[PDB]
Order: C-alpha cells, then sequence, then structure tokens
C-alpha cells in the first residue's frame, strides 16, 4: 500500500452485502 | 454499466458486440480502444 502509518491506522479502524435487488445501484 | 460483458447482445447493431470491447470497475465500454499512455482527464 502506498499509504502512511497514520494512514494505514485510519483506513483499519473505519470497518464496520447490498450487492443488487430492487434497482438499487451503486456508482 | 455493472454488467460482465461476455452476454451484452442479448436483449444500430454493431455497438452491441465485436470490434474491440474493453473490463472497467464501472462496467465495461464498447466502440473505445485502451491505450497504455496517460492523459489528462
Ligand atoms: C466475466 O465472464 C467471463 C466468462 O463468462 C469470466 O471468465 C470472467 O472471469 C468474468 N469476469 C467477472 C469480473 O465476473
Amino acid at each position: 500500500s502506498k499509504r502512511s502509518p497514520i494512514e494505514d491506522l485510519l483506513f483499519n479502524k473505519v470497518t464496520l452485502c447490498a450487492q443488487k435487488f430492487n434497482g438499487l445501484t451503486v456508482l | 454499466q455493472d454488467v460482465n460483458c461476455t452476454e451484452v447482445p442479448v436483449a444500430w447493431r454493431v455497438y452491441s458486440t465485436g470490434s474491440n470491447v474493453f473490463q472497467t470497475r464501472a462496467g465495461c465500454l464498447i466502440g473505445a480502444e485502451h491505450v497504455n499512455n496517460s492523459y489528462e482527464c
């Protein structure tokens, strides 16, 4: 990864399906 | 959009298959060639 240690720590804490159905799309 | 396009021609026709076909994250694009360079957007 091209991130920094602080960026890596940030991206590992945001972590908390819904692929597609009934015309629901995510761009 | 959001369609693996080995199976587009299932539904004025050159843009359904043939020529050159490209796979992007949003979907896939038909009618354009994928170069190996980089330019301004
Ligand atoms: C698209 O379909 C082809 C054959 O049907 C398969 O080889 C390929 O892995 C598929 N790609 C995706 C992203 O599903």
